[PDB]
């Protein structure tokens, strides 16, 4: 997860700021920042859309995107978690038609 | 009883083959480089002949799209080829306002 590869980073950047500063206090904030997942601004990590349709399919789909233009899962279209520093991947459901599916 | 594919859903095949994206009923024929309609469906020769006219539009589409995106990926192409590919671009959004 690149929340501890950046931790990691972090902390080096602390200790070296420290070796720089012979000493002197630093800013750090405080843990809950960093060790709370629902105060990010990316992800937190329904009727099935291929019994709609074409027109409802695309409705529902609209709905969907709206939700996950801000961050945020739709019914029939889902993001999939990272692993390391990535752009999200989403899932989208299979029923869906595959001309959606690719707009 | 055969399907015919009615005015309305033939058009949003062709829009989509327009968009770049094949449709339900008509469909990229990667073998001309065109959208093709597929014989399953039952459709009188004049609506053929007017999906393979605006299919041609499609791969006219395509040929662009296919051009920006390989020039988009080369740091080695200079400001001017990426400039050259920003105003293609604009005219494709262009021609997808029109869509």
């Amino acid at each position: 997860t690149w929340q501890q590869s950046l931790e990691l980073t972090r902390k080096m950047l602390r200790d070296k700021q420290s070796k720089k500063n012979s000493g002197q206090r630093l800013p750090v904030l405080p843990a809950w920042v960093y060790e709370r997942p629902a105060l990010l601004g990316d992800f937190l990590p329904a009727v099935p859309i291929g019994s709609l349709p074409l027109a409802s399919q695309e409705a529902a789909v609209v709905e969907d995107l709206l939700y996950v233009l801000v961050g945020v899962d739709g019914r029939y279209i889902s993001a999939q978690p990272l692993t390391g520093r990535q752009g999200r991947t989403f899932l989208v459901d299979p029923n869906l038609d595959l001309s959606i599916r690719e707009l | 009883g055969a399907v015919e594919v009615t005015e309305a859903a033939l058009v949003r095949d062709i829009l989509y083959v327009f968009q770049g994206i094949d449709g339900k009923h008509v469909k990229m024929s990667n073998a001309d480089n065109c959208y093709t309609v597929e014989g399953k469906a039952n459709l009188s020769k004049s609506l053929r002949d007017t999906a393979v006219r605006l299919a041609e539009l499609g791969w006219l589409h395509n040929k662009i799209r296919k051009y920006t995106d390989q020039r988009s990926l080369d740091r080695s192409f200079g400001l001017v080829g990426q400039s050259f590919c920003a105003a293609l671009h604009q005219e494709l959004r262009e021609y997808y306002r029109l869509l």
